């Protein structure tokens, strides 16, 4: 009878640029309530909204509830890293008990290289691990299919006290070979 | 608080004729507290089968019900409604008269 | 122009759990009804345009009202603190909320108050944002209200839930809501002596309540007893206006009747 | 209290037992729900009470299911004969009808085949390569944690006994060590980044935290190693001047 | 219909 959709599943956006989540709901809604889930976290309320075509600004966050009250959007201006998670929508239908959430949208902020120095480096354990770093957020990662080729993902760490940013990803098992299954740059560093 | 004393007003539904078949009404209104027993008589004798409204309030908070039943008017026979309130030392009889 | 409201009353009674009492009202129709007293409470209808509701509507509302009859035991509770009342005392808390709608159907106003033993209380503002507070015990309750954002919450019924319903309930009784009954109206003489009578001018069975009634002299106002408008126990109105008049003058004297259900003034005369 | 109080956090449960799920709603709160929120997915509604009153049940997926509110306050909800497909987030909200709608933290339920495949992890720190000091004038620590089983953890780094968070990225995700196999052992990364000097000072002290939410008390182990309850693991590392 | 909506003074 009802169904809440939330489009798209995730958004990969640059720091600095615009996010937008959009709740489709098949039946009239009384009224809509948007939800962050910080990453690990659960729902917390961002907002609510009532009138057919009602707008709101809450800091970088502008929320919208369309004419027909069956869609509305959550954009955020000039993303940041914080902004990182799952949004989620949920409507309220006048006669039931229930909030229904839509199917989220995910958030993930790529943050800006000022000064890209990308390196491959190797750590040794304290009782053999290969560190790239310092790569451009245009950088994908990739998994080797090897029996014991472990590789992370790529995150971005914020040395919050130096404003300083960087992405890194982790290989285990030789550092020159470890990331041979990515297109790395052509002057990553290898000491 | 402030308690207020009910104002009583007694009248049928439709205009009287004797022999045809009406409805007496006690309206109190403007009353608080809340609680209120009221009484429709016939001769003096207390009606039995007597309907009411639910209690509500006006824009003053104050309140108002509607004490009602069927009746036949009579040249002969005496109606009146009879109030009992905190405020009321004594119950309030207001007789019907079919001129009001 | 329409309204809905629903008034609730709880009431203390040390000795014997708290009463609570709801009617609705769509304009001046009585429709609802809830009364904790009753042999099994439950909502009823009142009016005839509700009595086709579903089950499913009763049971709900059903549920509204004793949960409400239960935060009302516990605010009775905390009123009876911030007054420094004993616990022997019957005490009485009254709410009024709902919303208005102009005649294109829109929300013109919601409403939204309280008060504590007949008087005032709290109440939330025309802005529907800030609330007023009648004395230094309703700052209490205002202090935790804005702690809590509690305007913001009431938002979500005052100006979507409470007009839906509303204009739910205008389409399902138009026969009865959308039209009014004009007054039948009459004029009755009454001797006082040989010297002196009443006329009395009578307008019965007229909705909604709203009604003008003026005696006339020579077409010069008598600003007349007047007495309150009352139900006549059918869902319409009566009300009467009376003057006092030396007898052989009668034929002075005009009753002047307005009335939203009548398309033209009327005039109205003892012959 | 102020909060929606939710126990356990995590739970392990063999498939075919049973579980009980525990709520406790803001206080005064007249409404109480559980919803059901599979990982990287949306809640969904399974039962909703006003008071003790379970006034809607329509979400509760089987039988298997059942909420109880007895005293209007605390609820629980109980899963019978648990299947694999129960494994989720289970959320419980409180509110007072329409308005405060207020979610807890979840009772994060997997439910697992043997309890002989649950594993603590493994914690080792990797010290800053001194290339990149020399580079960058950064330093960089690794943490890995790894066979553990199942993805119950959470990673945190202390530096002189005090919790950091500045200069810290733990992977969002775990990796699959057996990626073929459905009963897979995971492994998880954190870096923490601090300047070259405050890397070179061997009065600093830097440890890398994981919790591990396992097997309970009440648990019975009959296998020969330890028995794999809820455990802190750590590793560490001084810092180095030359 | 009532609100679904509950409170304390």
């Amino acid at each position: 009878g009802q169904q809440v959709m939330q489009i798209p599943q995730y958004q990969h956006v640059q720091e600095g640029e615009d996010f937008t989540t959009y709740c489709n709901s098949s039946t009239t809604l009384s009224n809509i309530q948007w939800y962050k889930q910080r990453p690990g976290g659960h729902p917390v309320f961002l907002i609510q909204l009532v009138k057919s075509g009602e707008v709101k600004k809450q800091k970088r966050l502008t929320f919208q509830f369309g004419e027909a009250k069956k869609n509305s959007s959550l954009h955020i201006t000039a993303t940041q890293t914080t902004d990182v998670g799952t949004y989620f929508c949920a409507g309220y239908t006048s006669g039931t008990y229930k909030y229904i959430f839509g199917t989220g949208t995910r958030l993930k902020v790529l943050a800006n290289i000022q000064n890209p120095d990308p390196a491959v480096y190797q750590l040794r354990d304290s009782k053999s691990v290969c560190l790239f770093t310092d790569f451009d957020s245009q950088t994908n990662v990739s998994q080797s299919k090897d029996s014991d080729v472990y590789i992370t993902d790529k995150c971005v760490l914020d040395m919050r006290s130096m404003d300083f940013k960087s992405n890194s990803a982790v290989a285990w098992s030789a550092c020159a070979n470890a990331f041979n299954n990515s297109i790395i740059p052509e002057d990553t560093f290898f000491p | 608080m402030i308690q207020r004393t009910p104002k009583i007003q007694v009248y049928s539904r439709h205009p009287a004729e004797n022999g045809k078949s009406n409805f007496l009404n006690c309206y109190v209104s403007g009353f608080h507290p809340s609680d209120i027993e009221v009484d429709l008589l016939k001769n003096g004798e207390r009606i039995e089968k007597v309907e009411h409204s639910d209690l509500s309030f006006s824009k003053d908070w104050s309140f108002y019900l509607l004490y009602y039943t069927e009746f036949t008017p009579t040249e002969k026979d005496e109606y009146a409604c009879r109030v009992n309130h905190v405020t009321l030392s004594q119950p309030k009889i207001v007789k019907w008269d079919r001129d009001m | 122009s329409h309204s809905m409201r629903y008034f609730y009353t709880s009431v203390s009674r040390p000795g014997r759990e708290p009463r609570f009492i709801s009617v609705g009202y769509v304009d001046d129709t009585q429709f609802v009804r809830f009364d904790s007293d009753a042999a099994s409470p439950r909502e009823e209808p009142r009016a005839p345009w509700i009595e086709q509701e579903g089950p499913e509507y009763w049971d709900r509302n059903t549920q509204i009202y004793k949960a409400q009859a239960q935060t009302d035991r516990e605010s009775l509770r905390n009123l009876r603190g911030y007054y420094n009342q004993s616990e022997a005392g019957s005490h009485t808390l009254q709410s009024m909320y709902g919303c208005d709608v102009g005649p294109d159907g829109r929300l013109l106003r919601g409403h939204d108050q309280y008060a504590y033993d007949g008087k005032d209380y709290i109440a939330l503002n025309e802005d529907l944002r800030s609330w007023t507070a009648a004395d230094t015990a309703a700052q209490i309750t205002q202090r935790k209200w804005e702690a809590a954002r509690e305007a913001e919450q009431r938002r979500a019924y005052l100006e979507g839930e409470c007009v839906e319903w509303l204009r739910r309930y205008l389409e399902n009784g138009k026969d009865k809501l959308e039209r009014a009954d004009p007054p039948k109206t009459h004029v009755t003489h009454h001797p006082i002596s040989d010297h002196e009578a009443t006329l009395r001018c009578w307008a019965l069975g007229f909705y909604p309540a709203e009604i003008t009634l003026t005696w006339q002299r020579d077409g010069e106002d008598q600003t007349t007893e007047l007495v309150e408008t009352r139900p006549a126990g059918d869902r319409t109105f009566q009300k009467w206006a009376a003057v006092v008049v030396p007898s052989g003058e009668e034929q002075r004297y005009t009753c002047h009747v307005q009335h939203e259900g009548l398309p033209k003034p009327l005039t109205l005369r003892w012959e | 209290g102020a909060g929606v109080s939710q126990s356990p956090r995590y739970k392990v449960a063999k498939r075919g037992q049973d579980v009980a799920l525990r709520c406790d709603p803001i206080s005064g709160h007249v409404s109480l729900f559980w919803y059901q929120q599979a990982l990287g997915q949306g809640p969904e509604f399974l039962t909703y009470f006003q008071n003790e009153a379970q006034l809607d049940k329509s979400g509760l997926p089987s039988d298997r299911f059942f909420a109880e509110r007895p005293e209007g306050s605390v609820s629980t909800l109980k899963i019978q004969r648990t299947q694999q497909e129960d494994s989720a987030v289970y959320l419980c909200a409180s509110s007072l009808g329409q308005g405060h709608f207020t979610f807890g933290s979840g009772t994060r339920l997997t439910v697992v085949e043997d309890l002989k495949n649950v594993f603590p992890p493994e914690v080792a720190v990797f010290e800053p390569s001194e290339a990149e000091i020399s580079h960058t004038q950064k330093a960089t620590l690794v943490c890995l944690a790894t066979g553990f089983y199942p993805d119950h953890v959470e990673l945190s780094w202390w530096v002189n006994g005090k919790e950091v968070h500045s200069g810290v990225c733990t992977d969002p995700q775990p990796l699959k060590e057996q990626p073929a196999l459905n009963d897979s052992r995971y492994a998880l990364s954190s870096r923490l980044r601090v300047s070259a000097t405050f890397w070179q000072n061997p009065r600093n002290h830097f440890r890398c935290q994981v919790q591990f939410y396992g097997l309970s008390e009440n648990d019975e182990w009959t296998q020969d190693r330890a028995k794999p309850v809820t455990q802190i693991v750590s590793a560490e590392a001084w810092g180095r001047a030359d | 219909s009532p609100r679904w909506y509950f409170y304390y003074l």
